[PDB]
RNA sequence: UUGGCACCUCGAUGUCGGCUCAUCGCAUCCUGGGGCUGUAGUCGGUCCCAAGGGUUGGGCUGUUCGCCCAUUAAAGCGGUACGCGAGCUGGGUUCAGAACGUCGUGAGACAGUUCGGUCCCUAUCCGUCGCGGGCGCAGGAAAUUUGAGAGGAGCUGUCCUUAGUACGAGAGGACCGGGAUGGACGCACCGCUGGUGUACCAGUUGUUCUGCCAAGGGCAUCGCUGGGUAGCUAUGUGCGGACGGGAUAAGUGCUGAAAGCAUCUAAGCAUGAAGCCCCCCUCAAGAUGAGAUUUCCCAUUCCGCAAGGAAGUAAGAUCCCUGAAAGAUGAUCAGGUUGAUAGGUCUGAGGUGGAAGUGUGGCGACACAUGGAGCUGACAGAUACUAAUCGAUCGAGGACUUAACC
């Protein structure tokens, strides 16, 4: 029945976008709407995480603005996304990088592998 | 007054010509078919029937071959029955399918809760528990049965049993698809019941 | 959290009724003939399906 | 899901473990009709691994099953027994190593016992 | 997910750095309010006098935490820790000053003047 | 309530407060509907009808009560052995210790204080919540159903507009009617968020074992740590309490006499509430008043004068077996060889994260490639490989009277 389910999500699906890591430095132009002017918005950070299957997989990307620790997570087919764009992949070991959660200053910070 | 019954799958998500999510139950009705239109002559009250499934002949009997062999039919195994709708635009072995409903349709749904077992006061019946500590040795537990004067146990009150298998209706849900050509429905939300089990879907009692 | 009255015989039977054994799902051994449970080897034919273990 | 077996973890890995042993030395035992039930799955699975034969293979199937003798005369093992034997056994079929035929009760337990068998 | 007795921080030029929490200014009882809400607070750690001072009552509005927020497209936001700033008898703050980001959903609630002040919102 | 009397209880009726569990009254705290007003409006006061629902979280105190902080539409008064200790606690009162003040010659004592001080019981009956079996319901069966009748639900704010209108000198600021969004509560569900996830994955410490290296196993809370499928889940998601009808309460009245007038009343007419009956949801023919509809089976054999009985069966169901969407067990459901019920196998999903071996570089720890690799419990799709074998049991023959068709 999953099948029937990837068959009936297939046109939501997309395939303008890249494959990334969880663990690699990327950036998201969303859009977002304030007074009918709809505009875009760039969050640049870290992929902490990335799950689930087909339309409703999901990922999450941390940055630190003003000395803040911030996450935002997505799911990955969305239109209200314009477009993703590595910066630089990134060499961990891991799948879920909650301890970055934790970390900052200098200690969180990956080793790039130039994929 | 409307209505179809078919069978669960599963939940998923969808987009609304936006990036608004829905969360999204999935049911397949294979096309349901008529088998009897009942009458206040007769019946004392007009209503039809309506068959969901193909069996197998090894399933079904015979009294079931005859009753749906009024219609040139098969053997159903989920057999319901639809009240208060228009009766004139019915006839027997006559199919119907999704395509009555459309993408905007507000429904009421119908389906078997799961089955929970004999489970406790607290989870059956949503009752605060006992402190874990300072000295108790109670929780988990229902309360008082009551006052002592009338030296018995008012009714209603509430205890251990097997929750869940309870017959749920679920009001004012919207549909979102349709897919006539794999005969399936897409509406906003969640439903009562388990994979694989009968959901009667209607036209919304407003 | 005892009994206030001692139990009669007559109710003792009426609880008594459902404590019993039913028989147990019987068939033959076709092979050397007697008796046997369902789904289970003939101990004394040593054999099950028409197979001798 | 899985069965307990009135057993924790650890001791029903053991539980498991032993008598995938005993069954592959034997090809025959007799046991609980539960025990069985669990050890069918797994056991066809380790024939799964002797049909592939490869290394990889071998150390799993070494880190599952207990180092014991399968047959004197030839200093041969469980697990050398298994691949060679059984995979040249079964080559060609595609699961459905065992048969479960059930027996009668215990005297002690009342305990439905039943045997198992490599077909 | 915040309520009675979490100690938050504030993100303004006030005077005040840690606050507590009284009550969430909902219904007659809310446990929690995310953000976007609005609570009655005390101040348990401030600067040197400045304008707001210990011990003192006030109410102030949440801009950010770690309970993160949902949104109607199914992006969610969380952040690193728990947040708030604090108002004059309405919905406009009193500190002349924002640090740290913020969420969209103070537009919802028409706390347009603290979107204003900040320096990002998010 | 403080009490008075001593009627049951001293062959034991456990006593304050608190927790859980609620339930009833209404002399109503809010919400609803009205009269009067020293009611301009907004807010109010008082009185009347209304008990459907709701009626906060903290500090101090053992406390009840009470004061205080901050909220709320409101933070109601009481009864139920000052409800509820075979349901919990046991802080206080109210045993034995010790101490202060005071009294007493003293032993000791104090509704004076302080510190500390064992809360037993496998539920027989009724009762309550759930679950099965038997029989019945004038033949035997499979399904769908009616609805007497029962239960559930039943709360409310804020904002926008009307309209800065009406009112007001101004400050200020509406009724009604529309619309949107929330709180608490409840139902369902896991696609999201998160949790758990002890036969998934990885890392890692000590020791020991597989002859040694490598690779692995055992034990150490699952050894610990980081994740985590299914399922179960809330804090998460969706949804609801809406539209409305009928009859009424207080109230408002129309017409109208008795009583040439007046009069809501006697005749006769109509309005009028969150309330009553319905509408909504669930259970429901043991509703012994046992219902209705559709479909299946046939009216066999032996005795027995008949009455009636047994003894093989039909339709059909079960024993037994595989199992779970179900489940304490029964039960329910899906299946039982012209079949995918479960396992296994193969594909996958998802999860973990780049296996072992080999090679290269490095003195080495180790890194790189082989290679999104290897592994994978329950997840879904196929697959007749294994096991659901062969059997056996039960199950109808359909009373009489009357009326109508015949």
């Amino acid at each position: 029945m999953q099948k029937l389910i990837e068959d009936i999500t297939k046109e939501q699906l997309r395939t303008d976008l890249p494959a990334f890591r969880p663990g690699d430095t990327l950036r998201v132009h969303v859009k977002v709407v304030e007074g009918n002017r709809e505009r875009i918005q760039i969050f640049e950070g870290v992929v902490i995480k990335r799950r689930g299957g087909g339309i409703s997989e999901t990922f999450t990307v941390r940055k630190i603005s003003y000395g803040v620790g911030v996450e935002r997570t997505f799911p990955v087919h969305t239109p209200k996304i314009a477009k993703i764009e590595v910066v630089r992949y990134g060499k961990v070991r891991r799948a879920k990088l909650y301890y970055l959660r934790e970390l900052r200053g200098k200690a969180a910070r990956i080793k790039e592998i130039r994929r | 007054t409307k209505g179809i019954l078919g069978r669960k799958i599963g939940m998923t998500q969808v987009f609304a010509e936006n990036g608004d999510l829905i969360p999204v139950t999935v049911i397949e009705a294979a096309p349901n078919v008529v088998l009897q239109k009942k009458t206040a002559e007769n019946d004392g009250y007009e209503a039809i029937q309506l068959g969901f499934d193909d069996k197998r002949e090894k399933l079904s009997n015979k009294p079931e071959k005859g009753h749906v062999a009024k219609a040139e039919t098969a053997p159903k195994r989920f057999v319901k029955e639809l009240r208060g709708v228009e009766m004139d635009a019915y006839e027997v072995g006559q199919e119907v399918k999704v395509e009555i409903f459309s993408a905007g349709e507000i429904v009421d749904v119908t389906g078997v809760s799961k089955g929970k077992g004999f489970q406790g006061a607290i989870k059956r019946h949503g009752q605060s528990r006992g402190p874990m500590s300072h000295g108790s040795r109670y929780h988990r537990r229902p309360g008082s049965m009551g006052p002592v004067d009338p030296n018995r146990v008012f009714k209603g009150k509430l205890l251990p049993g097997r929750m869940g298998g309870e017959q749920i209706t679920v009001q004012n849900l919207e549909i979102v698809k349709v897919d006539a050509e794999r005969n399936l429905l897409l509406i906003k939300g969640n439903v009562p019941g388990a994979k694989k089990s009968l959901i009667t879907v209607k036209s919304a009692v407003k | 959290a005892v009994p206030f009255r001692r139990t009669s015989k007559m109710k003792k039977r009426l609880r008594r009724t459902h404590f019993k054994l039913n028989v147990p799902g019987m068939t033959e051994c076709p092979s050397c003939g007697e008796m046997k449970l369902s789904h289970r080897v003939c101990k004394a034919c040593g054999s099950y399906n028409g197979k001798d273990i | 899901s899985y069965r307990k077996l009135g057993r924790t973890s650890a001791q029903r890995k053991a539980m498991l473990r032993d008598l995938t042993t005993d069954l592959i030395i034997n090809e025959r035992i007799e046991t609980t009709e539960t025990r069985a039930k669990e050890l069918r799955s797994v056991v066809e699975k380790m024939i799964t691994l002797g049909k592939r034969g490869d290394l990889h293979a071998r150390r799993q199937a070494a880190a599952y099953i207990r180092n014991e003798v399968a047959n004197e005369e030839n200093n041969q093992d469980a697990l050398q027994k298994l691949f060679s034997d059984i995979a040249t056994r079964y080559e060609e079929r595609q699961g459905g190593y065992t048969r479960i035929m059930k027996l009668g009760p215990r005297r002690g337990d009342g305990a439905p016992m039943a045997i198992i068998e490599l077909v | 997910m915040i309520q009675q007795e979490t100690r938050l921080k504030v993100a303004d030029n006030s005077g005040a750095r840690e606050v507590l929490t009284i009550k969430v200014l909902g219904g007659s009882g809310r446990k929690t309010a995310n953000i976007g809400d609005v609570i009655v607070c005390t101040v348990k750690q401030a600067t040197p006098g400045g304008v707001v001072k210990k011990g003192e009552v006030v109410k102030a509005v949440i801009v950010r935490t770690k309970s993160g927020a949902r949104r109607s497209d199914g992006s969610y936001i969380s952040f690193d820790e728990n947040a708030c700033v604090i108002i004059r008898d309405d919905k406009s703050p009193r500190g002349t000053r924002i640090f740290g980001p913020v969420a969209r959903e103070l537009r919802e609630n028409n706390f347009m003047k603290i979107v204003s002040l900040a320096p990002e919102v998010i």
